[PDB]
C-alpha cells in the first residue's frame, strides 16, 4: 500500500521490502544444469 | 575515549542458545556455529527470477554425536515454525559474494542470505570441511 519515494537521501530501513539478489549471466544457469544431467 | 566491544562472548548466551535448540530438536547437543539472521531463496527456472520463501529466521548448525553426524536448523521467527534438514556429503558449493549458491537434486538452484557477508563465509566454511571430513 505504501508508495515508496521518487527520490532518496539515504538508505533507510522499509519492512516488508524484500533484498534483490543479483543475477549471473545466462551461462551460469545453462552450465549447473548440464553438470547435474549425465 | 573509543572503546572496542569485546570479542570474547559469555558462555551463560551459549547455554540460552543450545536450551531453545534442545525444544525442538532433542539430539542437538552442541552448536558449531549461529547466524544471527539467515533467509531461505530458491530460484525458479522457467520464470528467471529468484522467489523469497516463507523461512525467515535464525541459523544455526547443529552436532551430535551419533547418526546423523550433522544437521542444519533454521528457527523461523515470523512464522514460528521449525524447519530441519540433514546434511548430505554430495552437495557442491560455489561462491557468489555476498550471496552463497548451492547445486540440489534434479538441477535445482537454491541460496542463502545472510545479514553479513562476512558471516556467511564462516559457515560456509564449515560445511566445507564436513564435505571432505567424515
Amino acid at each position: 500500500g505504501p508508495q515508496d519515494p521518487l527520490l532518496q537521501q539515504q538508505r533507510a530501513p522499509f519492512p516488508g521490502q524484500m533484498p534483490n539478489l543479483p543475477k549471473p549471466p545466462l551461462f551460469w544457469q545453462q552450465e549447473a544444469q548440464k553438470q547435474e544431467a549425465l | 575515549g573509543p572503546h572496542m566491544a569485546d570479542l570474547m562472548a559469555d558462555e551463560s548466551i551459549t547455554r540460552m542458545n543450545l536450551a531453545a535448540i534442545k525444544k525442538i530438536d532433542p539430539y542437538a547437543k552442541e552448536i558449531v556455529d549461529s547466524s544471527s539472521h539467515v533467509a531461505f531463496y530458491t530460484f525458479n527456472s522457467s520464470q528467471n527470477e529468484w522467489e523469497k520463501t516463507d523461512v525467515e529466521g535464525a541459523f544455526f548448525i547443529y552436532h551430535r554425536n551419533a547418526e546423523p553426524f550433522h544437521s542444519i536448523f533454521i528457527n523461523n521467527r515470523l512464522n514460528t515454525t521449525s524447519f530441519v534438514e540433514p546434511i548430505t556429503g554430495s552437495l557442491e558449493l560455489q561462491s557468489q559474494p555476498p550471496f552463497l549458491l548451492y547445486r540440489n537434486e534434479r538441477s535445482r538452484i537454491r541460496g542463502f542470505w545472510f545479514y553479513n557477508s562476512e558471516e556467511c563465509d564462516r559457515i560456509s566454511g564449515l560445511v566445507n570441511g564436513l564435505l571432505k571430513s567424515k
